[PDB]
């Protein structure tokens, strides 16, 4: 009987405007996208099979380097971390500013995408990494060259850091759906890849273990979740390609939420998509920084 | 009654459009920022979820 | 103030209208968002690109049709793997493989043995960066079967003056012989033959002890010079040191050209010098060392 | 997260 | 230079 059409009319008019703002913003971005961003990355002289060989060859600064795992494929650009834990780490995945889209299909994830590195402000070389996914074929060929360890690093929006170290890491080729395998964990972020979400029990925790999983993209379902509904796929819901199970305890290639904290009503599908690592900050916190690097294991 | 039903529907629709919008707002923020790595520049902006949250607790009231 | 009940019918519909309007506008915005997405997939465009043409060396590449100078991949016959280099190609079909370059002192040349063996610095398509290609690569390029090479040295002072020094049958030995430098003879050049040594007036044998032909390569952590001391370490560089040098293209980059005894800690001349063209106390502004098959050098 |  |  009382004041009602008052409030209901207010919100609708407010949303009308919000839509006006969003249309403006999206319309402006489209114009900016008529031309691309650019970089100029002069190539270091020293090269090798990978970053470890490069550092042993004298390349002691973290920047973009050219590597050639094997005479088979052509040399390609990669970012080498020559300072973290004795350097020699070949970055295969990097998150730090949400500047690159990770919600891509099988082929892009197969070929690799994003920016390996950008200019060091006033320099001719690119000493800063960009956001990128090295490429499933490439990551696979690198891990099968010999024993390989994996170093996963992350940072929250407050500046806290934690690492997940895996002494053994392998990724099979395409014919094997880039199956993943890791072991020999250690660190301070919690073993989410092997043991699963440290905040779940029995069956629930087990379905979030990545170790042994196949790789899935929203257009290629190889997850450990059986359903008949085409919309019930881990990759379509949690954003991006990953070794999803049912579904995850870690979502390194998830959507980049600014601010960290996010909730079910912000998420496109209500699920916990986002740069998540449950064993440390929970399911609704998106890391500010997240990266995956490898190095030959000695 | 007659107009009491049309109003029932509008509360369920406005409550859904508020959630829907709160989401599109986020989706757009993420998508625009993901262009920074491809296009000349990314539109500088900031999201104000507050205006969406308040209008939600504000609606839930009149619904009661 | 709360209007009449006869308003509720018009008011109820007004909302139903904008609500639906909002909806349609959203479906259309989501669509626009989809179209935006297809535009934000490509990476930033990198200006530095590497050409496809490959070969045994820059000359072999220039023979295959390449015309513009830039970054290319070469793989000498004995090379276990290909590597990147900067090729210089003129309008005569000549392809030079540059292995050394100085031009601004942006790169520290006080490197160790491994660094000089594998190479340091950066390669750019515009040939505007400093670097050392790497002794092993230099060795591989200049010792390919039946292909005699030549070395061209280019200097430039801080006045726009440029001079060159050619050397026939240029060669660099394998690591087993400490990448020894050798050549058949000075081929000419208004820069003068600094490799033959230079009479510094220091002694009756200044000429002999500052000659480079036949000298092995040296770095602070691997002394192979003809001096009881450590040339590479005193002058802070990597080079084919004797006792010590007449030509030192990998020395400390002295801004302005003119420098003095006081400029150094010890007191010795450690600049980018070439005694036959400028005083040992005049460091060059620009330096470049490049090689090409001898039969390609003016008939 | 999981999908019970 | 020469180092006598
Ligand atoms: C496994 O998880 C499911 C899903 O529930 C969610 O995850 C739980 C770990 C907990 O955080 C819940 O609050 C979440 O909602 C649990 O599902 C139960 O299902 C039954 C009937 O289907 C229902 O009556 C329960 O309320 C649900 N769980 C509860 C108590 O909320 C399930 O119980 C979990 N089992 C394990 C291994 O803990
Ligand atoms: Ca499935
Ligand atoms: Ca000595």
């Amino acid at each position: 009987i009382p004041t009602n059409l008052r409030v209901l009319r207010s919100i609708l008019e407010n949303l009308r405007s919000k839509i006006q703002k969003l249309e403006s913003d999206v319309s402006a971005q489209m114009e900016y996208c008529r031309t691309p961003c650019t970089v100029s990355c002069n190539i270091p002289v020293v090269s090798g099979k990978e970053c470890e060989e490069i550092i042993r060859k004298g390349g002691e600064t973290s920047e973009m380097y050219l590597i050639q795992p094997d005479s088979s494929v052509k040399p390609y650009r990669v970012y080498c971390d020559m300072n973290t834990e004795n350097g020699g780490w070949t970055v295969i995945q990097n998150r730090q500013d949400g500047s690159v889209d990770f919600g891509r299909k099988w082929d892009p994830y197969k070929q690799g995408f994003g920016n390996v590195a950008t200019n060091t402000d006033g320099k001719n070389y690119c000493g800063l990494p960009g956001e990128y996914w090295l490429g499933n074929d490439k990551i696979s060929q690198l891990t099968r060259m010999g024993p390989t360890e994996l170093l996963i690093e992350m940072e929250d929006w407050k500046g806290d850091k934690v690492k997940a170290h895996y002494g053994g890491f392998t990724v099979q080729n395409e014919a094997n759906k880039y199956q993943i395998s890791v072991n020999k964990y250690r660190g301070t972020a919690g073993n989410a890849l092997m043991d699963g979400a440290s905040q779940l029990m029995g069956e629930n925790r087990t379905m979030t273990i990545h170790n042994g999983m196949f790789f899935s993209t929203y257009d290629r379902d190889n997850d450990g979740w059986l359903t008949s509904d085409p919309r019930k796929q881990c990759s379509k819901e949690d954003g991006g390609g990953w070794w999803y199970n049912r579904c995850h305890a870690a979502n390194p290639n998830g959507r980049y939420y600014w601010g960290g904290q996010y909730t079910w009503d912000m998420a496109k599908h209500g699920t916990d998509d986002g740069v998540v690592w449950m064993n440390w900050k929970g399911s609704w916190y998106s890391m500010r920084k997240m990266s995956m690097k490898i190095r030959p294991f000695f | 009654i007659e107009k009491v039903q049309h109003i029932q529907l509008l509360q369920k629709n406005v409550r859904a459009q508020l959630v829907d919008m709160k989401r599109l707002e986020v989706d757009i923020d993420i998508k625009i920022r993901s262009c920074r790595g491809s296009c000349s520049r990314a539109l500088a902006r900031e999201v104000d979820l507050k205006d969406y949250e308040d209008q939600q607790k504000q609606l839930e009231q009149v619904i009661a | 103030y709360e209007a009449s009940i006869l308003t509720h019918d018009s008011s109820i519909r007004y909302l139903q209208e904008i609500y639906n309007s909002n909806n349609q506008k959203i479906v259309n915005l989501k669509e626009k968002v989809a179209q935006l997405e297809a535009q934000c997939q490509e990476p930033c465009k990198d200006t530095v690109q590497i050409h496809d043409i490959t070969g045994k060396d820059c000359q072999d590449i220039a023979n295959k049709g390449a015309k513009q100078s830039g970054l290319y991949f070469i793989k000498p016959l004995k090379a276990n793997q290909q590597f990147l280099v900067y090729c210089e190609i003129d309008g005569s079909g000549n392809g030079w493989t540059v292995f050394q370059k100085r031009l601004d002192g942006s790169v520290d040349f006080k490197k160790n043995w491994i660094q000089y063996k594998e190479g340091f610095g950066h390669l750019s398509p515009t040939g505007t960066t400093e670097f050392w290609l790497g002794n092993e690569k230099i060795h591989l390029i200049s010792t390919q079967s039946a292909i005699p090479y030549a070395l061209r040295v280019e200097l430039e002072d801080w006045n726009g003056r440029t001079s060159t020094a050619d050397y026939a049958m240029f060669k660099v030995g394998p690591e087993a012989d400490k990448y020894r430098l050798t050549y058949a003879y000075f081929a000419g050049g208004d820069a003068g033959d600094a490799f033959d040594g230079f009479d510094f007036g220091d002694a009756p044998s200044a000429k002999f002890f500052t000659s480079h032909n036949g000298m092995q390569f040296s770095t602070w952590d691997n002394d192979n010079d003809k001096f009881e001391g450590n040339c590479a370490e005193q002058d802070g560089s990597g080079w084919w040191m004797n006792k010590c040098h007449a030509g030192h293209l990998n020395g400390v980059y002295y801004q302005g050209g003119t420098y003095s005894k006081a400029s150094t800690p010890n007191g010795y001349d450690n600049g980018i010098i070439w005694a036959t063209w400028k005083t040992r106390w005049y460091s060059m502004k620009k330096t470049t060392m490049k090689i090409i098959p001898f039969n390609r050098l003016t008939i | 997260g999981h999908r019970p």
